[PDB]
C-alpha cells in the first residue's frame, strides 16, 4: 500500500477556508432541505493553481454530487483591521456560501476571475453557470430577495479612495499612520469606508437602490448562539457578563419572562445550538473532555432544562445546518480530511455523505495516538503523536514539532506549513502539538486586549508553552519514543514566536524551521509602521523600546545571533521577509548555520500549491539532514546539500 | 493564523482565532 508523501498531501482536497470550526459557513442546504451546496477546492502543484467547483449533492445519499460550476481564482478572506479598510490578506481562502434561490433552482455566490470578485448564477442540475453582477467594485456578499431578484454589497469608496492615494502620490507622500512597510511602499485607505447596497432584477437588467428592509436582510446573520422553540428563546451569557473567563451557560425565556439559567455542566460553553419545533428540542454543540479535546452533541427536550449527549468524538464539525431529524456537517479527524457527513438527532449516528479524497486506508497510514498530560503549571494538554506505518516498538526516533492546533485532519499544522503524515512516513515521530490555555485565560479579564497584555508580561506564557513542550518531550523520551538529542521544532505564526523564544531559551532542539522571522523591534516597531506599531503596546508588545531593550532580549535574534547555535531554515513569503534581514545577517556574521527562502507573490499563510510542495520537500529534506543525516542524490538537489553541508562546516 | 478574529499571529499586523 503506497505510502503518503508530499505530493499525496498536497493534493487532498478541501472544503472552505484552511481552518474552519463550528460556525463556519462552508455549506448550504436547499429551502426543502433536498440538496446540500458547498465549494471544493484541489491544488495542482504542476500547473501551480487552485481549481474550485461548486457542488450540489442531495442529502439523502441515494445520487452522485453533481459539479455545477467549475472555476475561479484563489479568492483571498479580508478584513478591515487596525483601522485600516482593508488588512494585508493573512493567505487563507475566503470559504464561499452558496444562496440558494427560494425555488431551490439555482445557487448565486461569489467567484473571482481575471482579479475580480463577482456573483455568479449558477442552475443546480448542472447546466451551466455565468457571472451575473460585476462593478468597479469587488461584490462582498449578496443573497435572494426573490427567484429573479439579488441584492449585494461592496465599498466603492475603497476603490475611490485609492485612486485619491494615486493622485496624491504626484506630490510625495508623508510616512505616517497609513503605512504597513513589511507589505508594501503605498499608504494604505483608512476607514472609515462605508458599504453600498444595490440590487438587481435579473429579468430586466436593471438595478436600483435598495429599501433598508432589503438592506437588513443581508446585514443581519444569524446568531448561532440563539434559538427558538415555541415561545422559549435560548441563549447563552455568563454570571459576569464583563469577565471573557467565565464559562457560558445555557438560557432559557419564555415570552418576556425571567431567563431561567441551567445548571447542568453540559450547558456550558456551548458553541452552536439549533431550535426544533416539530420535535419540541433544542440541539447543541461544545468541546469538553480533557483539555476540551473532543467535540460533543447534545438534544435537549425544550419543557426542561435536561440536555442528553447523543454523540462526542476526537475531531471537528463545521458548518452544520439541520434537515428535520439530521444535521448535516462537514468533518475532519486525525486521518480524515474534510468530508460531509449526516448527524443522525434521535441515534447520534453519524454517516459519509460526500468525500472529495478517495479513502486514505487505501494508503499506508501511520499509526495516530493522542497524548494527554498535565503541565508543570496545573493545566491540562492534549497533544497527537504520530509515528511511522513500519514502527517497531524499541527504536528511539528522531522528533519533530508541528505547532499549534490539532484538532482535526493531520495535514501541515497552522498554516499547512509542515507536513505531518509525510513527516512520519519518512522515518520521524510527529508530535502535533495543540498549544494549551495560558493562565491568564484562568483569571478575571474585560478584554482579549488586556489579557494578552498579561501573558506577554516577562513572557510568562511563552515559558508555559514552551514548558509544555518540554514536558512532552520529556514523556516521549521515558516511554524510549524519541531520542531527546534529535528534536526539530516548526512553527508558523504563533508557533514561529514558540521557534524564536524556544532556540533562544532552552538548548533542547537539534534543528527548526520556521515561516517568519522576527520577533523583535524592527519586525514589530518599525516594520509594521506606526499605526500598528502603537496598536500592539496594549497587547503587551513592547513597541517602545529598542531592539536592546529588556522586553526583545528574550526573542530577538539580532541580540541572540552569537549564541544561536541550532540550524535554522526560514521559508518566507515576499511579503514578510523584510522582517527577517537584520536577524538574518547578525546570523550570518556571527556564522550560523541559518538559511533564508524567499516565495514570491505569497502571504503569511501561503496559497501558491506548487510554493507549498516546495516547502513541505525542503522542510523534509532540512530535518532528514540534520535530524538522520541522511540526504537524497537526486541531481537537482546536489546545490541544496552543497550549501547545507558549508552550515554544517561553520560549526566547527 | 490564518483565520482573521482574536488574538496576535505573530507580530506583524496578523490576527488569530
Amino acid at each position: 500500500a503506497p505510502p503518503v508523501t508530499p505530493e499525496v498531501l498536497v493534493r487532498l482536497a478541501d472544503i472552505g477556508t484552511m481552518s474552519a470550526s463550528e460556525t463556519t459557513p462552508l455549506l448550504s442546504l436547499s429551502p426543502d432541505g433536498r440538496y446540500v451546496a458547498f465549494q471544493v477546492r484541489q491544488a495542482d502543484p504542476v500547473t501551480n493553481l487552485n481549481v474550485f467547483r461548486m457542488v450540489v449533492k442531495a442529502t439523502d445519499g441515494a445520487t452522485d454530487a453533481i459539479d455545477v460550476d467549475v472555476g475561479g481564482e484563489y479568492l483571498f478572506w479580508t478584513i478591515p483591521s487596525w483601522g485600516y479598510a482593508r488588512n494585508a490578506p493573512s493567505g487563507a481562502n475566503l470559504t464561499i456560501q452558496p444562496r440558494w434561490s427560494p425555488s431551490g433552482t439555482h445557487l448565486a455566490y461569489l467567484r473571482q476571475d481575471q482579479g475580480r470578485v463577482r456573483v455568479w448564477r449558477a442552475s443546480v442540475k448542472g447546466e451551466g453557470a455565468s457571472p451575473v453582477i460585476e462593478d468597479a467594485y469587488d461584490i462582498e456578499d449578496v443573497q435572494w430577495l426573490d427567484d429573479n431578484t439579488l441584492i449585494y454589497s461592496g465599498r466603492p469608496g475603497f476603490v475611490e479612495a485609492e485612486a485619491e492615494i494615486e493622485r496624491e502620490g504626484r506630490r510625495g507622500w508623508v510616512y505616517d499612520e497609513r503605512f504597513h512597510p513589511l507589505t508594501g511602499a503605498r499608504p494604505r485607505v483608512l476607514e472609515p469606508i462605508s458599504i453600498v447596497y444595490q440590487v438587481l432584477d435579473l429579468k430586466t437588467g436593471t438595478r436600483r437602490a435598495a429599501t433598508p428592509t432589503e438592506v437588513a436582510r443581508l446585514r443581519e446573520k444569524p446568531d448561532p448562539l440563539r434559538a427558538m422553540v415555541g415561545r422559549t428563546t435560548f441563549s447563552v451569557s455568563r454570571t459576569d457578563p464583563q469577565n471573557i473567563n467565565a464559562p457560558t451557560t445555557l438560557v432559557a425565556r419564555r415570552g418576556e419572562g425571567e431567563p431561567v439559567r441551567c445548571d447542568e455542566e453540559a450547558c456550558q460553553n456551548i458553541t452552536r445550538m439549533w431550535g426544533d419545533e416539530t420535535a419540541n428540542v433544542l440541539y447543541f454543540l461544545r468541546r469538553e473532555g480533557w483539555a476540551s479535546n473532543e467535540m460533543a452533541l447534545y438534544r435537549m427536550p425544550a419543557d426542561a432544562l435536561k440536555p442528553v449527549r447523543i454523540w462526542h468524538a476526537t475531531g471537528l464539525l463545521q458548518g452544520c445546518e439541520r434537515q428535520a431529524k439530521r444535521l448535516i456537517c462537514a468533518q475532519e479527524s486525525a486521518l480524515q480530511p474534510r468530508r460531509l457527513v449526516t448527524l443522525n438527532l434521535t441515534s447520534g449516528q453519524m454517516s459519509p455523505l460526500y468525500d472529495p479524497n478517495p479513502d486514505l486506508s487505501r494508503y499506508r497510514l501511520p499509526k495516530v495516538e493522542r497524548l494527554t498530560l498535565r503541565n508543570r503549571n496545573g493545566i491540562e494538554v492534549f497533544s497527537d503523536l504520530v509515528l511511522p506505518p513500519d514502527y517497531q516498538l524499541g527504536t528511539r526516533l528522531p522528533l519533530v514539532i508541528v505547532q499549534y492546533s490539532s484538532r482535526g485532519f493531520l495535514r501541515g499544522g497552522t498554516g499547512d506549513e509542515n507536513p505531518i503524515l509525510p513527516l512520519a512516513t519518512a522515518g520521524f515521530a510527529v508530535l502535533s502539538f495543540h498549544s494549551p490555555r495560558s493562565e491568564a485565560s484562568y483569571q478575571r479579564f474585560t478584554s482579549p486586549i488586556a489579557q494578552s497584555k498579561a501573558e506577554y508580561s516577562n513572557w510568562r506564557n511563552r515559558w508555559n508553552i514552551l514548558h509544555t513542550l518540554e514536558d512532552l518531550i520529556d514523556d516521549l523520551d521515558r516511554r524510549g519514543v524519541i531520542d531527546p538529542a534529535r528534536v526539530g521544532l516548526t512553527g508558523l505564526a504563533d508557533g514561529a514566536t514558540t521557534v524564536h523564544f524556544g532556540l533562544i531559551n532552552s538548548h533542547r532542539f537539534a534543528a527548526a524551521v520556521t515561516s517568519s522571522c522576527c520577533t523583535d523591534s524592527f519586525t514589530a516597531s518599525v516594520m509594521n509602521g506606526p499605526r500598528i506599531s502603537g496598536a500592539l503596546k496594549a497587547y503587551g508588545i513592547e513597541t517602545d523600546q529598542a531592539d536592546d531593550g529588556p522586553f526583545w532580549a528574550a526573542t530577538s535574534f539580532v541580540v541572540n545571533a552569537s549564541r544561536l547555535d541550532t540550524p535554522l531554515l526560514i521559508q518566507s513569503a515576499d511579503e514578510e521577509y523584510l522582517g527577517a534581514l537584520p536577524g538574518f545577517t547578525a546570523l550570518q556574521q556571527a556564522r550560523k548555520p541559518v538559511e533564508l527562502i524567499i516565495y514570491p507573490n505569497e502571504h503569511h499563510v501561503k496559497w501558491q500549491p506548487a510554493h507549498r510542495l516546495a516547502v513541505y520537500n525542503r522542510t523534509i529534506d532540512w530535518f532528514r539532514f540534520w535530524l538522520m543525516d541522511q540526504s537524497d542524490p537526486a541531481p537537482d538537489k546536489a546545490a541544496q546539500y552543497d550549501r547545507w553541508r558549508a552550515l554544517r562546516a561553520l560549526r566547527q | 493564523g490564518p483565520t482573521p478574529m482574536v488574538g496576535l499571529d505573530s507580530v506583524s499586523g496578523q490576527y488569530w482565532d
